[PDB]
């Protein structure tokens, strides 16, 4: 029928099970309010519902917002429209002072006398909020193994004038404020875009590159004004680009008839770029996988400054990105891998975490708790043999 | 299809998606078939459509003599004609039209018996309203 | 509800049998001490007495807004139905938890306070393209493959059902899958075969559909896929049909052609680039294997691929069985007259004979089954094959 | 399916084990031969992996099963090898021959011989042959043999070598993640005598691995953070010399055996205190071991290293006892004035300005009990060397004007301005002191306990508050002198001064709030011997306690030295002393509650949780033992705050649901001080869900009751974006809530937060877990609360210098000699990693990096990079020494 | 294949009442 | 019911009586159940079209027990294609009458 997995299986399991059914029952024999078409339960508002919400009818109000267009002299004098009202002639009430309440404000306004209350921070369209990345992936330079070269160059543009402003001054130099990256893929570009994601100090701003192309016209290119006036406020802010062909690399007119709106989306990104009042302190890094067909306006310098390119290392790259993803699993302490680097010589750090994944299962393949050399030497026995008559390759 | 799809969903395909909805739910026919016909057949979503709710497709060539011949006598059913006539002449002075066509002969020919202030409607008005036709049918 | 966080042994140990003992003595005892409450003060304080409080605190008539952002804690901004738009504090009786923006809310008349929430309905997107229930039959349908099977189960469904064995060695499963070779090998089957025996929610697309005579529509239906897929439940993504719509980029041309190739690179970074999107299982059906973008063909995003073999007069003999163990068969009939003979033909062919047959019988409207009707219906599979074929003499 | 035609072994080992009682007799060749072929390859069909389906193992048990109950027992002249032939093949399929009633009968194929050496047939597989079984032995047979009879049979003799090598497997196969397997073998053998268990796995550990220590080692104390009593008192004794035999980490000694000092033996830890001195090689790792020795968990060392290498090696006890505590000051001297702080901030007063304008007009607040909050705006900012040479002016007039109490407390307020001092501390006071008033001296030589305190050098052991009390005929010199001395010598467990203040006790002058207080200053020095103060209390208990049936001045006072003289031990004896020693009427047995638990800081005793609310649980009580319910209560708030997060989230979950909402009198006055004990850094589930009975008073009740959750509501330190909860409720709390009893209150209570801009640890968990008591000082307060009538006279003594065991902050500093180096650190979230893949991604809120000072925070792990090797005690602890060392191009 | 679209607007009316109770001089 | 007018208050905009539906919108529009009559077999140059109709709709009618006797099931949608007015409406209106 079955058998004991380990010693005392169930009798671990239904003492969990029923408590999490005790728990339940504990809440209806209580009384329990759920579901009640859009409410709070009722142990936590009992003692919110008095009239300490009366302190928020009586006092508080409604505050309808608004929108400022300009200002007078001498005096406030602000001209205001609602949003579909009407536009009035308005006054700041007395609980503001008369210093940041500047144009182009949504502000919120008194909805008896008319007179401005509180001012409020700006419209962001939830489209470019959702790739802000408000969060940090955890990718320690170490992961990164194999790229001593490469890592090197990109820490003194991106990393070194964030955090140490101080060479440049002391001798007079202006860092090379964008960098691309290239290469085959599977070779650690997205990589070192989470790792210095990883140790910002900044504003790190995402941007998939297929997000500009839409339906209408010009409203792509309204999505790259509101990036670069976000980046003018968010002081020392990154910006990641990624597959950059999709926002534009030909200017086919051969036959001008073909794709034109990202063609104008692309030019909206070059004067925002470089050109014109330029930006402060914004970087930029681009990876793509053909970086042959692209716009030479980019590949001006002032823009795209480093081609960074990374290539399948040598043979101890491979040993280390081993020591790598081979260091966290549980093995034997029988290890070595320069035997196993030299029966991979053309391999990606992808096709090596592959075969670590693939080694995983060899022991589940068998019913082990381990994992063996010799079936980690199986394992590498057997994707020799995959990678040799591969279905593709 | 989802052609108009997730920008607004158009009311139509999710009408559609209720179509699908019941077919797959229970008939086995009970006694119950539904027929469809259609042109223009190469656009809709058939291909989910093909195991078990819609099945064989029939084709429908251009008509012949004796095919028009018998639509020309149910689309002229309906009318206040007079006999003493060849229709089979009439079927065979159209070499190519269609059935629908047809139904434009008999609507002239009533038209003819109009301005004949009668109600009789002769041999004159056919042979008339098949040149007429057939020259509004003369381009292409 | 979020009682204790705290899952580290994940074993037989000894120590998730003194803390869930422990959860367990706390449980009983907060139960005894407030069975003792409705024993000695058996008191209803709260049935109405917490209702007219608040339903004569809110208005009678409540109206219906829509948020469009949140600010602090109390105060967010609203939406009337014309357009006006309120900045009005929020009541601690509505589930904060649930308040995202895009959402309908209830307000008041004279500080037009948020009151309650409505809550919302199902999206139509779910019903256009997730197989909803268990479609078809199981796995007393395919004809014996066994191999085929086990790499399937040990990457989908004993991930899913077991998760045990990962989390001992802490090795992450493979994330894609392509299933591939001739066509008429039952590609189809074995994804309806996994949607009918599973415990997670399945999603079909055919490929094909993914070409919009617009653009950025393209884009736009794979940025939504996967956000539904993530959002909704545990999920198993299968996109039939990628070989003719994401195949390489094979002269670089423009007017659609690039469109096309704007899809596939989102889709590639939908895929994977950033934030692992978790529990999301992707499996991919080709015809060809061939020509296929390599950047697709990377670990990283697909890392099992399954050849699909056709077997020639062993598995056959139960494909033969299946789709004629629901009719008739008269004693004329053998089957190895057509298996041991032609050992190429797909199981779509051989569904093809085995309806084609039931048409010849009952066209004739004759009895049960001759083996003629098996002889016509192996000559006419023949010319639906050939008809198409151009082939001469050796090519 | 596939069956049949290749159904080999489901055939002739289906034919010959059924022809082998048909070849036992009359075939001696058949009866052995076939048995061998059958038990090799039976063996063989088994030790691969791949295969759970054995075409035997789930095949020949059909009749096999019957076969052996007829084949091994009925044969009845078992000889020397068919025996190991028998046994050898039969024992391995019985976990799955026989269904859940094996338990018993593992034995009757196993024992009746155990075929040689089992693991000769049983080296290469995991655990299907006998590794499961033997677990499935060692839970079942061997307990009940070893419930009482463990010196037994065979079921322990062998049983011993026989687990002797199994737990030797598990880092013998494949040295896999099931070396921590082995602690599920030795704990449950032998459950009890894990000891006996443990002393053959030290010695096997001693010779195992040196890298394989580690995730064993912690996974010990894993099980070691909550166990049973005596499984708490064994398995912690054992942990002690892993670090110390096999290997030579041993800078975990100090922190890692006061886990073990009070369970096993005060002295065993002192024995290892002798093995602190024994490993003397040779600064690096000796000084960092006693640098926590001093202020960190305990003190008292300062008398075993004036031996006879006083030098340098044994003259770092003075530089451990106030040298580094003066580099301890010369952090908040150099470090703090160079990140934030000038001298006076004094402007979160001037942060409620914008109150003013919000609605009109204001300057109606004129209550004289708000200048009692004057004090703070003084008092909390100037913590760490906030020195204030006549910006204590809104003291020195209010001083001078009225409000007695006031006047101790703004003269207390001085000894919090100069912290953790020794240099001029008396200095500043000598000048504030000579204006010849009860108040203004005993507030003032009060604060001179408290700025020596933890420095214990000699500043005043009888020299300066003894000739003070000395002096005493009258109020508050017969009362704060004893206090301040008893703060300063806390940490210490001298006798003497202990008896320079027994007669204190022993006088009988029958002020009844200086004898109180009496208790709590005696008791905030012992905690261990001396029963002549559980004797010297008790006597004048039961001459004024039990002529009395009144207030809490003697409830909330008296008992509680005794259970800080008795705190902090499982071993329940001393609730078999202090109850059975004041047998007595339930108002006097009100302090049962106290030293029972005050015993039972922390550990896994919930045997003891449930005897503290199952006996006084509600009973409708008409105002009789409201007060013993509510105590009883308040010994639920430890034994909550380290079992390290487990009964923490229990405890919320308890107490939001059975008493706030459904209780009477427990939940709606005192249920509130368990957040105000258990979490100290708050997070938005208990911050929210008490203003969700906050700023809801529910006024029907003796309001300030809700008052005094207000204010230690605001008992969590680390200022964090909470000035809109308190500041909205003072805005609410101008007109109600008067400003007659809580102006003071709702200030004291805002002003806490931002005490100063760092040194906000109180949480009693140092290094990871440890308690640094600590305990001492602090739960004086949330005694004192109970409940009204101290807002005006009596707790101004407490409520001001109450708890006053913050050690410091921050672990940013680095200390190699000459104090240069800064770090390359890196602040995260609190770690998770248990058990998983080897080695392990420590945390995870990498994106934090620093340097030098800056801050602790709660759930924070830092480590560095760089290769510097940090390799001093690898736990944390705030004063790393950081040597450094690059061998590894 | 691959074809933009541009826009439109189609504004809601508006309409307002009272009880028109309410004289307008207050001057003079 | 849903889908059904009710008098409203102006002012606590509470409900005081069902309106009645106007008319159901659907059921006014309701499509015609109008006589199946044929012309007959009469629509010649059809009639393998017709063999195809009979053996597609008719034959699941006629014979059930065909299909129940072979195991097979019974079609229930027919698609019909060619040029418009070709006998598209008025051969599916003869054949409903055949049955
Ligand atoms: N040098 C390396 N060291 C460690 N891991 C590597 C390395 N190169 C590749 N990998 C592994 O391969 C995976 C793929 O890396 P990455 O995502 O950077 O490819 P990519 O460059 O984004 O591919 P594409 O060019 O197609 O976008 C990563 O998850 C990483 O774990
Ligand atoms: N092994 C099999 N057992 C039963 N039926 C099969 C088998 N192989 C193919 N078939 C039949 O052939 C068809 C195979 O579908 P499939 O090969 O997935 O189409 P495609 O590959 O073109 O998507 C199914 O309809 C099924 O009835
Ligand atoms: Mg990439």
């Amino acid at each position: 029928k079955t058998y004991g997995q380990s010693t005392y299986s169930r009798q671990i399991k239904q003492v969990e099970d029923d408590i999490q059914q005790l728990l339940k029952k504990i809440n209806e024999l209580t009384g329990i309010k759920e579901s009640d078409t859009g409410l709070a339960p009722p142990a936590l508002w009992d003692l919110a519902a008095d009239k300490q919400t009366l302190q928020s009818e009586q006092p508080l109000q409604v505050a309808r917002c608004t929108k400022i267009i300009n200002a007078d002299s001498e005096d406030p004098k602000y001209i205001i429209n609602v949003k579909q009202f009407a536009k009035f002639v308005v006054d700041l009430s007395d609980q503001v002072a008369p210093t940041d309440i500047e144009e182009g404000m949504r502000v919120g306004v008194d909805r008896n006398k008319y007179q401005i209350h509180i001012p409020l921070p700006p419209k962001i369209d939830p489209t470019v909020t959702m790739m802000q990345v408000e969060e940090k992936p955890d990718v320690t330079y170490s992961d990164v193994g194999g790229c001593k070269e490469q890592i090197e160059k990109l820490r003194e543009v991106v990393e070194t004038p964030l955090l140490h402003p101080e060479r440049f001054v002391n001798l007079g130099i202006e860092p090379p404020k964008g960098v691309l990256l290239f290469g085959p893929p599977g070779t650690g570009k997205t990589l070192c875009a989470r790792a210095v994601a990883n140790r910002t100090d900044a504003c790190f701003i995402r941007v998939i590159g297929s997000e500009l192309v839409q339906k209408y016209v010009g409203e792509g290119a309204r999505m790259v004004r509101e990036l670069f006036e976000m980046a003018r406020t968010k002081k020392a802010c990154l910006i990641f680009f990624d597959e950059i062909d999709a926002i534009g690399g030909a200017r086919f007119d051969d036959g001008a008839g073909g794709d034109n709106e990202v063609q104008r989306t692309m030019l909206e990104l070059i004067n925002q770029l470089d050109g014109f009042d330029p930006r402060g302190n914004i970087k930029v890094l681009m990876a793509t996988n053909r970086p042959d067909t692209l716009d030479p306006a980019l590949m001006r310098p002032g823009r795209l400054d480093r081609k960074i390119e990374f290539s399948l290392p040598d043979l101890e790259g491979r040993t280390h990105i081993f020591k790598i993803h081979a260091r966290s699993m549980s093995v034997e302490r029988d290890i070595r891998f320069e035997l196993l680097a030299r029966l991979c010589p053309n391999s990606t750090g992808a096709e090596i975490r592959s075969v670590c994944t693939e080694a995983g299962m060899f022991a589940i393949r068998a019913r082990r708790k381990i994992a063996t050399e010799k079936d980690f030497l199986e394992a590498v026995n057997k994707v020799i043999k995959s990678y040799a008559k591969f279905s593709a390759t | 299809r989802l052609e108009g799809g997730s920008g607004g969903d158009s009311e139509v395909q999710r009408t559609m998606l209720e179509l699908l909805n019941q077919l797959d739910g229970f008939e086995a026919t009970k006694n119950i078939k539904v027929i469809m016909a259609t042109n223009r057949i190469d656009i809709l979503d058939s291909a989910l459509l093909r195991p078990g709710r819609i099945d064989r497709k029939i084709e429908f060539p251009p008509p012949n003599e004796e095919a028009r011949l018998d639509i020309l006598k149910i689309h002229s059913r309906k009318m206040n004609l007079t006999r003493g006539i060849n229709l089979r002449k009439i079927a065979e002075l159209m070499p190519g039209a269609s059935g629908a066509e047809v139904k434009g002969v008999c609507t002239e020919a009533g038209m003819y018996a109009l301005r004949e202030r009668r109600v009789h409607v002769t041999q004159e008005d056919f042979e008339m309203a098949v040149a007429k036709v057939m020259q509004k049918d003369s381009e292409k | 509800a979020s009682k204790l966080p705290l899952v580290t042994p994940h074993t037989q140990c000894r120590l998730k049998l003194l803390k869930l003992e422990r959860i367990k003595d706390y449980l009983l005892m907060e139960e005894e001490f407030i069975r003792n409450q409705e024993q000695m003060k058996p008191l209803e304080e709260k049935q109405e007495e917490e209702r007219s409080k608040v339903d004569d605190l809110r208005g009678t008539p409540m109206s219906v807004g829509t948020l469009e952002e949140i600010i602090d804690d109390n105060h967010a901004i609203v939406s009337t139905s014309v357009g006006s738009e309120h900045y009005v504090s929020i009541l601690s009786f509505v589930d904060k938890d649930l308040l995202e923006p895009g959402c309908s809310v209830l307000l008041n008349h004279k500080v037009h306070a948020v009151i309650g929430v409505l809550m919302d309905d199902t999206d139509p997107l779910v019903t256009v393209m997730k197989v909803e229930k268990a479609p078809q039959e199981t796995y007393a349908d395919i004809g014996g493959l066994d191999n085929q099977i086990q790499e399937i189960k040990e990457s989908v469904e004993l991930p899913l059902t077991h998760p045990e064995y990962y989390e001992e060695m802490g090795i992450k499963p493979p994330k894609g899958v392509i299933l591939y070779g001739p066509p008429g090998t039952g590609k189809t089957l074995l994804a309806k075969a996994v949607a009918n025996q599973t415990s997670a929610t399945f999603l079909r697309v055919v490929g094909s559909e993914l070409i919009q005579k617009y653009l950025g529509d393209g884009p736009k239906l794979v940025r939504e896929l996967f956000r539904v897929a993530e959002e909704h439940a545990p999920s198993i993504v299968f996109i039939d049909e990628i070989d003719a719509i994401g195949t390489k980029r094979y002269d670089s041309n423009s007017g659609g052609e690039r469109e096309i190739q704007r899809t596939m690179l989102e889709l590639l970074n939908q895929l994977d680039g950033f934030d692992s999107r978790g529990d999301v299982k992707v499996i991919m059906a080709t015809n060809r294997i061939e020509t296929l973008d390599p950047a697709l063909i990377r670990p990283g995003r697909i890392d099992r691929k399954i050849e699909f073999p056709l077997p020639d007069e062993k598995t056959k003999k139960r494909i033969f069985q299946i789709h004629t163990s629901r009719m008739t068969l008269a004693d004329d009939v053998t089957l190895d007259d057509l298996i041991m003979a032609k050992d190429d033909l797909s199981g779509a062919d051989i569904k093809a004979i085995c309806t084609e047959a039931g048409l010849m019988a009952l066209r004739e409207r004759r009895m049960k089954v001759t083996n003629e009707d098996f002889k016509k219906s192996k000559e006419n599979v023949l010319y639906k094959k050939q008809e198409g074929t151009p082939e001469g003499l050796y090519l | 399916m596939e069956e049949g035609g290749r159904d080999k072994a489901p055939v002739q080992p289906q034919q010959s084990p059924a022809a082998a009682p048909g070849g036992t007799d009359e075939k001696p060749s058949g009866k052995e031969r076939r048995d061998a072929g059958d038990k090799d390859k039976e063996q063989e069909l088994s030790e691969e992996d791949k295969q759970l389906q054995d075409e035997l193992e789930m095949l020949v048990e059909r009749l096999g099963e019957k076969d052996t109950s007829l084949y091994r027992p009925a044969l009845e002249e078992l000889r020397r090898q068919i025996r190991s032939s028998t046994t050898s093949m039969t024992s391995v399929p019985k976990p799955l021959k026989f269904l859940r009633p094996h338990y018993g009968k593992l034995k009757e194929i196993y024992e009746n011989m155990a075929p040689g050496e089992n693991k000769r047939f049983a080296a290469d597989i995991i655990s299907v042959l006998a590794m499961t079984m033997s677990g499935e032995r060692e839970c079942l047979k061997y307990r009940l043999v070893g419930s009482q009879e463990e010196l037994a049979s065979w079921g322990h003799e062998y049983v011993r070598h026989l687990a002797g090598e199994v737990a030797k497997e598990w880092q013998e196969l494949d040295d896999a993640e099931k070396v921590q397997r082995e602690p599920l073998l030795t704990l449950v053998k032998e459950i009890v005598p894990y000891n006996m268990a443990h002393n053959a796995e030290h010695e096997a550990c001693d010779l195992l691995m040196e890298i394989e220590q580690v995730d064993m080692l912690e996974k010990d104390i894993d099980e070691n953070a909550y166990a049973k009593v005596c499984l708490y008192l064994t398995s912690c004794v054992n942990y002690v010399p892993e670090p110390e035999n096999s290997a030579l980490l041993r800078c975990a000694l100090g922190v890692f055996r006061k886990f073990s000092r009070f369970p096993e033996a005060l002295r065993l830890a002192l024995m290892l205190n002798d093995m602190e001195l024994v490993e003397d090689i040779f600064t690096s790792c000796k000084d960092v071991v006693v640098q926590k020795q001093m202020a960190f968990m305990l003190g008292r060392h300062g008398v075993f290293l004036e031996l006879s290498e006083d030098v340098e090696e044994y003259e770092d006890l003075t530089e451990i006892m106030s040298n580094v505590q003066l580099n301890s000051n010369f952090l908040a001297l150099a470090r703090e004035l160079d990140i934030m702080e000038p001298k006076v901030p004094d402007d979160i007063y001037k942060t409620h300005l914008e109150n003013n304008r919000f609605g009109g007009s204001g300057s109606q607040v004129d209550s004289a009990r708000m200048n009692l909050a004057s004090s703070f705006v003084n008092g909390f900012v100037n913590a760490a060397f906030g020195q204030d040479k006549l910006l204590t002016d809104d003291g020195n007039k209010w001083l001078y004007k009225n409000k007695d109490h006031g006047m101790l407390s703004a003269a207390a307020s001085l000894g919090m301005i100069l912290l953790w001092d020794v240099d001029g501390g008396l200095t500043q006071i000598d000048k504030y002191l000579y204006s010849s008033e009860d108040y203004i001296k005993s507030g003032a030589l009060l604060a001179c306990g408290i700025v020596n305190s933890g420095v214990r050098n000699e500043c005043d052991p009888a020299l300066a508050l003894l000739s003070d009390y000395v002096l005493h005929n009258s109020n508050t010199m017969r009362l704060g002198s004893i206090f301040g001395l008893g703060l300063a010598y806390a940490g210490s467990n001298r006798e003497d001064v202990l008896t320079l203040l027994l007669p204190v006790m022993g006088d009988s002058k029958s002020s009844m709030e200086v004898a109180g207080v009496t208790a709590l200053a005696c008791g905030m020095i012992a905690v261990g011997s001396c029963n002549g103060d559980v004797t010297s209390t008790i006597l004048q208990t039961i001459m004024e306690k039990s002529e009395t049936e009144l207030k809490d001045t003697y409830a909330r006072w008296l008992p509680l030295g005794l259970g800080l003289n008795h705190l902090g031990k499982g071993e329940a004896i001393e609730a078999i002393l202090a109850a059975l020693e004041v047998v007595s009427e339930p108002f006097r047995s009100f302090a049962n509650t106290l030293v029972d638990v005050c015993a039972y800081a922390g550990s896994g005793n919930v045997l003891k949780v449930q005897q503290l609310l199952h006996i006084c649980s509600e009973h409708f009580d008409s105002k009789e033992k409201e007060e013993d319910k509510d105590k009883k209560e308040k010994k639920d708030k430890d034994k909550k705050e380290a079992p390290a997060d487990m009964g923490a989230h229990q405890g919320v979950a308890v107490l939001g649901i059975a008493l706030i909402a459904m209780g009477e009198e427990i939940g709606a006055e005192m249920a509130l001080r368990t957040f105000g004990h258990l979490l100290r850094y708050g997070e938005p589930t208990l911050r929210r869900a008490v203003p969700l009975a906050l700023a809801l008073i529910s006024v029907s009740n003796p309001r300030l009751n809700i008052l005094d959750t207000l204010s230690k509501f605001s008992h969590d330190a680390d200022p964090e974006v909470s000035y809109n909860s308190i500041f909205a409720m003072g805005m609410v709390g101008s007109g109600t809530n008067n400003a007659r009893l809580a102006a003071m209150l709702r200030q004291l209570a805002q002003y806490h937060a931002k005490d100063p801009n760092n040194l906000f640890m109180v949480r009693l968990a140092q290094g990871l877990t440890h308690l640094g008591k600590g305990t001492l000082t602090l739960c004086p307060y949330h005694s004192d609360r109970q409940l009204m009538s101290q807002v005006a006279v009596a707790g101004l003594l407490t409520v001001l210098v109450s708890f006053l065991d913050v050690r410091n902050i921050i672990l940013g500093k680095s200390h190699y000699v000459l104090y240069g180096l800064v770090a390359a650190m890196q602040p995260r979230m609190l770690v998770t990693f248990d058990e998983e893949l080897r080695p392990l991604p420590v945390s995870v809120r990498v994106g934090q990096a620093v340097d030098v000072v800056g801050q602790a925070g709660k759930p924070k792990t830092i480590t560095g990079f760089q290769t510097h090797t940090t390799p001093v005690l690898l736990a944390h602890g705030e004063r790393a020494e950081l040597a450094t060392e690059e061998f590894l191009p | 294949x691959x074809x933009x679209x541009x826009x439109x607007x189609x504004x809601x009316x508006x309409x307002x009442x009272x009880x028109x109770x309410x004289x307008x001089k207050x001057x003079x | 019911t849903p889908n059904c007018r009710v008098a409203l208050r102006n002012d606590s905009y509470t409900l005081h009586k069902i309106l009645p539906n106007k008319v159901d919108p659907l059921v006014s529009l309701m499509m015609v159940e109008k006589v199946p009559d044929s012309t007959y077999e009469m629509i010649g140059g059809l009639d393998k079209q017709i063999k195809e109709i009979k053996e597609v709709i008719e034959l699941p009618v006629k014979h059930p027990e065909l299909f129940e006797a072979l195991g097979i099931a019974q079609p229930k949608g027919v698609l019909l294609y060619g040029p418009p007015g070709t006998g598209k409406t008025l051969l599916a209106r003869a054949v409903a009458h055949h049955t």
